């Protein structure tokens, strides 16, 4: 779907996560 | 444990 | 989940619920790809060691749920099947090998606050994401302690659960089961020195792995819960369907029905 992973409550809204910073930090 | 779901599903 | 944490509202809107009509039970987790699509594990549906083949007509599909058992009133979408497709060379005889499986549900789920789906891996996402070391996130309603005489407690989670956990390298996948294993699972967890708890356990199968891209601020699903030796133990891994592998068993369900 076009609009596939982008969650209306989070990223929709520029909101992020008590836990998603731990998944970007590892990327680095 | 499981709160009852309406019957229209539970078919 | 083990040693995971109360999921936030809305923060996995692709979570989907395998739950039984009869008798009532939740029977594994799964995840909205699309609209009519839902993805899960094989074994949810037929594992015969232990009299599992289940028929469309069985099951139930909830999303949108936070609670494990309360019926959420205008908040949850319940949906029958219309057909299941199990990957033809489903393997449930040694390994697990191939342990995917779509189903059609009747009637499209409408989108909301609560429910959306999730992106599949293509090639540059999955060699820029899977990679030992980076992390992902599983979600369930599973246990949350591995099944033992000796434990003292609730060991049901009354909410969706969360946990991250980083992918591991095959080599030390391979090394630390016997059982054998091929490229299309993948093992993820906390090596023996990091010191640190976390694992997917029963009645997490089905499940997604997702991963988030720095690339593009999508959430993609890499892997499907589908193994493991006891949940949490020392010197193990839990394994995952590789999904990006079988992206081309997925596409062509989906293109002919
Ligand atoms: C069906 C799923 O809920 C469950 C999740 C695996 C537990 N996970 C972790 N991370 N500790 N899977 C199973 O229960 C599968 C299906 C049937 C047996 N099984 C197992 O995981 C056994 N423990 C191991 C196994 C047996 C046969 C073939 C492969 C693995
Ligand atoms: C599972 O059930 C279906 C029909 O319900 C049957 O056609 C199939 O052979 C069964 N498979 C196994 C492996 O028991």
């Amino acid at each position: 779907e076009a609009d596939c992973g982008l969650r209306p409550l989070f990223e929709k809204k520029s909101l992020e996560d008590k836990t998603e910073r731990e998944l970007l930090e590892s990327y680095i | 444990d499981f709160e009852e779901i309406p019957e229209e599903y539970l078919q | 989940i083990v040693e995971g944490s109360d999921a936030e509202i809305g923060m996995s809107p692709w979570q989907v619920m395998l739950f039984r009509k009869s008798p009532q039970e939740l029977l594994c987790g799964a995840s909205l790809i699309s609209d009519r699509w839902v993805l899960t594990a094989a074994h949810c549906l037929l594992y015969p060691p232990w009299d599992k083949n289940f028929t469309e007509n069985d099951l139930l599909v909830r999303i949108g749920k936070h609670s494990r058992t309360r019926y959420e009133r205008n908040i949850e979408k319940i949906s029958m099947l219309e057909k299941i497709y199990i990957h033809p060379r489903y393997n449930w005889r040694e390994n697990l090998d191939r342990d995917i499986a779509l189903m059609k549900l009747k009637k499209p789920v409408a989108f909301s606050d609560y429910i959306h789906p999730v992106c599949l891996p293509d090639r540059e996402t999955a060699a820029s994401l899977l990679q030992a070391g980076y992390k992902g996130r599983v979600t369930g309603w599973g246990n949350l302690k591995e099944t033992w005489t000796a434990n003292v407690g609730k060991g049901q989670p009354s909410v969706l659960q969360v946990v991250n956990l980083p992918i591991v390298e095959r080599p030390v996948c391979k090394d630390s089961t016997r059982i054998r294993i091929t490229d299309n699972m993948f093992c993820a967890g906390y090596k023996p020195d990091e010191g640190k708890r976390g694992d997917a356990c029963e009645g997490d199968s089905g499940g997604p792995f997702v991963m988030k891209s720095p690339f593009n601020n999508r959430w993609y699903q890499m892997g499907i819960v589908s193994w493991g030796e006891g949940c949490d133990r020392d010197g193990k891994y839990g394994f995952y369907t590789h999904v990006f592998r079988l992206k081309k068993w997925i596409q062509k369900v989906i293109d002919q029905f």
